[PDB]
């Protein structure tokens, strides 16, 4: 289908306590493959999927040294924003980037996005037809006008629409086994009673690849999407995702209730009845 | 692939 | 400044079937600081030796991080996950639930 490699870089400053702290981390799709940190001993990118272990020297060389370039930029930025905002040296303030390609079936570019938010919030970010910019507030606007001078984002059109779809389809056919998969959900309900005449059911959705997945539960064909509990899709922290939705129902009706579950490792959306 | 441009705010 | 609160998830990475080797994971997400501590508890004191994944951010920007360790459940222990941020007037702790 269509696939996407993204970095994100958070940066964080420790008025006083030291450089500011800086993680890089970069995902094929939903797959982490590399990371930075600032505080680990090493020093280095290091690798987190199997597939991207021999990539060579020359390629953990050049990712780090660029890396390491990410890093001291931020700490730059850091600086520059704390003037924009007219904020104390004493506090602390995050700068979060995240950059990547999507692709599609065919494996030709489809879009590309690179975004930055200070203190958690939108700062500036390059638009669809990656050349232009959104500017947030005041700083950012004079961001724009600075990068709009140098041309910026046609440097970063010619990285999202060759460099990173490149290397894309490089990760993709070397870690075939593991990113061209999907595992469907290994789905099943359980039972509790609330009390004498309530019992809750509860519809799991285990051990999924990708992470995106829908999971609803119905009453004779109509929704409860209200009276539904709907955790977060997590981690099970072994490349493969968890995800439940549980209602509360009337001892005596177990029987009304379905749950239906939607992925993309599946050919026909699951339906779970208490049955 | 990271990329390579230092990109400075 | 923007600040936001953790959610917090304490859950088995296989279901849970005592005697069994599994992974105890503490799944936080949404919350803005990254300052964040956690700790994994076993009947009411700090596992020692636990890892965790490194920093990401959702589409809202919010943070989130897995704490996992290697365990193996009985019947009679209890696990937890303690959490602390600023967002929190004072650490939260979640036991862990089999069916959760």
């Amino acid at each position: 289908g269509s696939h996407s490699m993204r970095y994100f870089f958070t940066s964080v400053s420790r008025p006083g306590r030291g450089e500011p702290r800086f993680i890089a981390v970069g995902y094929v799709d939903d797959t982490q493959f590399v990371r930075f940190d600032s505080d680990a001993a090493s020093q280095r990118m290091e690798p987190r999927a199997p597939w991207i272990e021999q990539e060579g020297p020359e390629y953990w060389d050049g990712e780090t040294r660029k890396v390491k370039a990410h890093s001291q930029t931020h700490r730059v930025d850091l600086g520059t924003l704390r003037g924009y905002y007219n904020q104390s040296e004493a506090g602390s303030h995050t700068v979060q980037r995240m950059y990547g390609c999507d692709v599609g079936s065919d494996w030709r570019f489809l879009r590309g996005y690179h975004q930055y938010a200070y203190d958690g919030k939108d700062y500036i970010a390059l638009k669809e037809d990656l050349r232009s910019w959104t500017a947030a507030d005041m700083a950012a606007q004079t961001t724009k006008h600075k990068w709009e001078a140098a041309h910026v984002a046609e440097q970063l059109r010619a990285y999202l629409e060759g460099t990173c779809v490149e290397w894309l389809r490089r990760y993709l056919e070397n870690g075939k086994e593991t990113l061209q998969r999907t595992d469907a959900p290994k789905t099943h309900m359980t039972h509790h009673a609330v009390s004498d005449h309530e019992a809750t059911l509860r519809c799991w959705a285990l051990s999924f690849y990708p992470a995106e997945i829908t999971l609803t539960w119905q009453r004779d064909g109509e929704d409860q999407t209200q009276d539904t509990e709907l955790v977060e899709t997590r981690p099970a922290g072994d490349g493969t995702f968890q995800k439940w939705a549980a209602v509360v129902v009337p001892s005596g009706q177990e029987q009304r209730y379905t749950c239906h579950v939607q992925h993309e490792g599946l050919p026909k959306p699951l339906t779970l009845r208490w049955e | 692939a990271m990329d390579s441009n230092t990109l400075e705010l | 400044m923007i600040q936001r609160t953790p959610k917090i998830q304490v859950y088995s990475r296989h279901p849970a079937e005592n005697g069994k080797s599994n992974f105890l994971n503490c799944y936080v997400s949404g919350f803005h600081p990254s300052d964040i501590e956690v700790d994994l508890l076993k009947n009411g004191e700090r596992i020692e030796k636990v890892e965790h994944s490194d920093l990401s951010f959702s589409k809202d920007w919010s943070f989130y991080l897995l704490y996992y360790t290697e365990f193996t459940p009985t019947e009679k222990d209890e696990y937890a996950c303690r959490v602390n941020h600023v967002t929190l007037s004072q650490p939260k702790i979640v036991k862990w639930d089999r069916d959760m």
